[PDB]
């Protein structure tokens, strides 16, 4: 019953310099299971659906990288242990995102990252023609 | 007037302007009291839940203002829950608040289903005696203490164990 | 006769934690990576660091808790802040545990000159999974 | 000697929120959490072992902290920081026709004491001529 | 022209972590943090 | 104390490179092109064989950091080939498993 | 145990309640479906050993079926065979030897009565009936057996089975009766395909040796093929190779009535070859009638193969070879 009144202070200056634009976003979250990926696309396409983003999930092949090493610590080398490395991708494209909204989903997914993956953005940036090319220099 | 305190204090961050550990318990040790009887005993215990343990260890003598309201209230059947959050709230070995819990239990006669309740209550009281920490100094068994607890299992349907009461009054004098 | 990082068996009498009694071809099948980090993913980079810190906590660990430590450590590392899990018996006083999580979240940070989270959890005994 | 305390699992509320118990990513503890979980491979006649004194459930990368209940709560606070896409440019084509050069940037988060990758300088710029 | 750009909106890096502890409040079984 | 001489050999060696890193490379740089004349590359291959020895990139050597086993180093984890199975097969590493296919 | 299964039983169920309070759901429909798919997000172990994997389930369910106790406080045994070792089997067995000689006095009055009211139930062919497993049988008298003893309790119930039989005897023995599943080997028939004025085209999908084809056949038009946009002539010079493609043709008697084009990748001109015929045999079940497919099968057509290269193990010259072995 007793709870805190009013506990929110945030603060949103908006200021007089236009947004930036990006035409499309590409997360690429890379991972060595697949169940966390599985579940860390569900928090994305939830958290995407509330904000009104409109993405679209497709998950890249695989690549399986392999290495042999000596089994014994002296000759016998008829006998080898080997390792294998597995990375499993997953696509997150995100679509007419503007630079304000791509603020907040970005370090909101960037904080709740698993130990186990990393990701890598690729944002398209979109703007008109520079000031030379427009205005008509011969 | 409490409320409009305790209410600035929620505000924002006013909270972290309290004081220090011991300003703190004794803030609370002030507020607490006067929740209990102020205010009825449906809402005071709902701030009991939220105040203690999370934000202070309540005092003995807090405890004792507690069974108090619960009294007044005509509530007696959270005897044996509140000696079990004592116990986890550093009151195991208090003196002042045993003698308190043992009166109230065995001031009047109860129904068995409530009696029993009591009697568990009584039989764990019983064995923090048995175990104090102060025996390696002096160990004391109150002489009303003894009385409450072997009138305690006679109405639980717990006659045998009343026989064993019997031979303490004469060990204790 | 493979003896990589196994317990032999003699009589019943040995108690054995989960950890110890899968062999190591059980790794990614019935037990998990006791470390997670970024370090190697396939197109990752700065993985030889990552591996000499983490033995180095492997030695530190098992010498600032003295007997009292149950099995082996579990590394997490989130952003730049590193996280420490940890088993530990019912030894010392907790006076002293607090003193040496104090100790070592001040010193590790200062060390590898970034933010250390140490979570402890406090069993009575070993965990035995198998013969006892 | 120092005695164990029973687990605050008893004590939870049966409707009380979760995230208030989880604001953060945290490990997970066998007392914080009131739902019965087992794993590991069981014997070959019993069960898997329990959730207290467990690695298993340890390793794992819970995600207590990001219940549908508070994914709803947690975004919904954070509307506030957000601006609509124009509604004009809806159709692609009419993004060419508005907007002819877009700019293709990276930025990289890994694990570790520090973020310089040398990957992320590159910038790709297309034209449409 | 039939698109306005929207004005950006500035924020400090740490608030967008105040908006989210605003949902979260104090939990009465749990020991300090 | 390094694990061993050799190990602290190295040190020294890599230390030495360093500081003649980008002297080394500067006047290599004459010697490697042919638009120059012919005695100024003369003169420059005395100097930079005046250089001390230690100060040669090739003569860094690449053990293990653990253990300074000349030979068997995997280059990405930097570590021989025995202690590498010794931290995979108790899962001390992460991503990486036996190999089953 | 009984006890610890019935702390489990309620833990659960409360257990249950939180995982539904969390999840946003309503606890009085909080399946086992949902239990598992919720237990999957919120512990996302990245494990192949599906055993391994964290479980929440019914306790009855996870802990093994354990034996009541057999004996009372002053020690008698409530069942009349406990001395035997095996009181369940046993009692099966004698309960089961007595519903045999009923029968046969039944059946003894019945002759003397002369009257002839049971049919043998016995053939359940379509149903598709088999007996108890041993593993099986074992999880319902919750006692071990052995093969021996398994083998004459069946042959037991064959010959009751083999007897008469009388409306006790056959509920007695359906509960020793179990259900296969259906068996059947013939195709799903594609149904043709109509698109933009284009009648009876379909698609098929083939792959072999990694090589995968896609071909849709036309059948509307003359006798050829288009393959990656040239002609299958040009882009199969092999005579074994366009020998591949005419063999589902040929097979059903129609080389110049199929118009078709195919889209190969991958693999060198034997596999491609070898594909696109696999893909065309899929492809062609849509025109050709029902009993013809059977026909296709028959000819090994439609069956994919499953030859594929192999690795090379680690210490030897090839997939199979090995170094040369010198004795001495
Ligand atoms: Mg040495
Ligand atoms: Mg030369
Ligand atoms: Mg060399
Ligand atoms: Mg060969």
């Amino acid at each position: 019953v007793d709870v805190p009144k009013d506990m929110t202070k945030p603060e949103i200056t908006i200021s007089d310099e236009p947004d930036t634009l990006y035409k499309r976003l590409s997360v690429l979250v890379k991972g060595h299971d697949k169940a966390v990926l599985d579940s860390y696309e569900y928090f994305a396409v939830l958290a995407a659906k509330e904000l009104g983003i409109s993405i679209k999930v497709h998950e890249p092949p695989r690549k399986i990288e392999r290495f042999t090493l000596l089994k014994s610590v002296h000759i016998f080398k008829k006998h080898r242990v080997q390792y294998e490395m597995r990375t499993l991708y997953r696509c997150l494209e995100l679509e007419h995102l503007t630079g304000s909204t791509a603020d907040v989903y970005l370090e909101y997914i960037q904080r709740n990252l698993p130990e186990g993956v990393a990701m890598e953005v690729t944002k398209t940036k979109l703007e008109q023609l520079p000031e030379h090319i427009r205005k008509p220099i011969w | 007037l409490a409320y409009q305190v305790h209410g600035l204090l929620n505000t924002g961050d006013n909270w972290k302007l309290i004081g220090s550990d011991h300003r703190r318990n004794f803030y609370y040790s002030k507020f607490f009291n006067l929740l209990c009887f102020m205010e009825q005993i449906d809402v005071t215990l709902k701030w009991y839940k939220d105040l203690i343990p999370s934000v202070f260890f309540p005092h003995s003598q807090t405890m004792i203002d507690l069974l108090q309201a619960l009294d007044v209230a005509n509530r007696l059947d959270m005897v044996p829950q509140i000696w079990k959050d004592s116990k986890e709230y550093g009151h195991t070995f208090r003196n002042e608040l045993k003698e308190e819990i043992l009166m109230l239990m065995a001031r009047d006669q109860h129904p068995p289903e409530l009696q029993v309740a009591f009697a568990d209550c009584a039989a764990d009281i019983k064995s923090t005696y048995e175990s104090q920490d102060a025996r390696q100094t002096a160990p004391e068994w109150p002489a009303s203490s003894l009385n409450y607890v072997a009138v305690l299992f006679l109405r639980a349907g717990r006659t045998q164990e009343a026989w064993k009461m019997l031979g303490l009054f004469r060990k204790h004098n | 006769k493979n003896r990589a990082a196994r317990v032999r068996v003699s009589k019943g009498d040995k108690p054995v934690t989960y950890e110890e009694a899968h062999a190591p071809h059980y790794i990614a099948h019935r037990k998990g990576w006791l470390s997670l980090h970024t370090g190697n993913l396939d197109g990752e980079d700065h993985a030889a660091e990552r591996t000499v810190e983490d033995v180095f906590l492997r030695k530190f660990m098992l010498g600032t808790f003295p007997g009292c430590l149950a099995d082996q450590l579990v590394l997490k590392r989130r952003a730049n802040q590193l996280e420490i899990c940890a088993l530990v018996l019912r030894q010392l006083p907790p006076h002293k545990f607090y003193f040496l999580v104090g100790y070592s979240e001040t010193l590790l940070s200062h060390f590898y000159k970034c933010p250390v989270h140490l979570h402890l959890q406090t069993v009575p005994s070993k965990v035995v999974y198998k013969y006892i | 000697r120092r005695k164990a305390l029973p687990p605050r699992t008893e004590k939870m509320a049966v409707d009380q929120d979760w995230p208030s118990v989880y604001p953060v990513a945290a490990p997970f503890k066998p007392s914080a959490v009131p739902l019965p979980v087992r794993m590991g491979y069981p014997v070959k006649r019993g069960v898997p072992m329990a959730k207290e004194g467990n690695l298993e459930l340890l390793k794992i990368p819970n995600f207590l902290h990001l219940t549908p209940v508070a994914i709803k709560r947690h975004c919904e606070a954070l509307k506030d920081f957000c601006t609509e896409w124009p509604a004009a440019l809806d159709s692609d084509e009419k993004c060419e026709k508005h907007f002819p050069i877009e700019i293709d940037t990276a930025d990289y988060v890994s694990a570790g004491p520090s973020i310089r990758n040398p990957k992320a300088r590159v910038v790709t710029l297309r034209v449409k001529l | 022209e039939e698109v306005v750009i929207p004005k950006k909106k500035t924020w400090d890096k740490v608030a967008i972590l105040q908006a989210l502890a605003s949902t979260v409040h104090r939990d009465s079984t749990a020991a300090p943090y | 104390y390094y694990v061993d001489w050799k190990m602290l050999r190295d040190v020294k060696r890599r230390k030495m490179a360093y500081e003649y890193a980008d002297e080394r490379l500067r006047i290599n740089s004459l010697r490697k092109n042919t638009i120059l004349p012919k005695d100024l590359q003369e003169v420059a291959d005395e100097e930079i064989a005046s250089l001390p020895r230690d100060s040669c990139p090739v003569r860094i050597r690449n053990r293990c950091v653990m253990t300074s086993r000349p030979r068997g180093v995997k280059r990405r984890w930097r570590l021989s080939r025995i202690v590498f199975r010794h931290l995979a097969d108790h899962g001390q590493l992460s991503g990486v498993q036996r190999a089953m296919w | 145990t009984v006890d610890f299964i019935k702390k489990q039983i309620e833990e659960f169920n409360i257990g249950k309640r939180h995982l539904a309070n969390m999840m946003g759901e309503d606890p009085e429909t909080f399946t086992q479906e949902d239990i598992d798919r919720a237990i999957a997000y919120l512990f996302p172990s990245g494990l192949f050993e599906k055993r391994a994997r964290p479980i929440m389930k019914h306790p009855e369910e996870i802990f093994p079926k354990q034996r009541a106790i057999q004996w009372g406080e002053d020690g008698r045994p409530f069942h009349f065979l406990f001395y035997t070792g095996k009181q369940s089997y046993y009692s099966l067995m004698h309960d089961t030897y007595g519903k045999l000689l009923d029968v046969e006095k039944h059946h003894n009055q019945l002759r003397a009565k002369d009257l002839l009211a049971e049919k043998t139930k016995i053939l359940k062919d379509p149903i598709g009936s088999r007996w108890l497993i041993k593993e099986e049988l074992e999880e319902m008298l919750v006692e071990k057996l052995s093969d021996q003893d398994y083998a004459q309790f069946i042959r037991l119930l064959e010959r009751l089975s083999a007897l008469p039989c009388g409306a006790t005897e056959e509920d007695f023995v359906n509960r020793f009766r179990r259900s296969i599943p259906i068996q059947s080997k013939k195709q799903l028939i594609e149904p043709l395909q109509y698109d933009e004025q284009g009648m009876a085209f379909s698609r098929g999908e083939g792959k072999r040796k990694t090589a995968k084809a896609e071909v849709v056949v036309y059948g509307q038009g003359s006798g050829r093929i288009d393959v990656n946009g040239v002609d299958y002539l040009l882009y199969f010079p092999v005579t074994q190779d366009r020998e591949q493609l005419m063999f589902p043709l040929h097979f059903l008697d129609r080389l110049g009535k199929h118009d078709m084009t195919c889209a190969v990748s991958g693999g060198g001109r034997s596999a491609q070859a070898g594909a696109v015929r696999l893909a065309m045999a899929r492809a062609l079940c849509s025109f050709v009638t029902e009993d013809e497919v059977e026909w296709m099968r028959q000819a090994g057509l439609l069956t994919a193969d499953p030859r594929v290269r192999e690795r090379k193990k680690p210490g030897q010259e090839g997939a199979r070879r090995k170094f040369t072995w010198k004795k001495r």
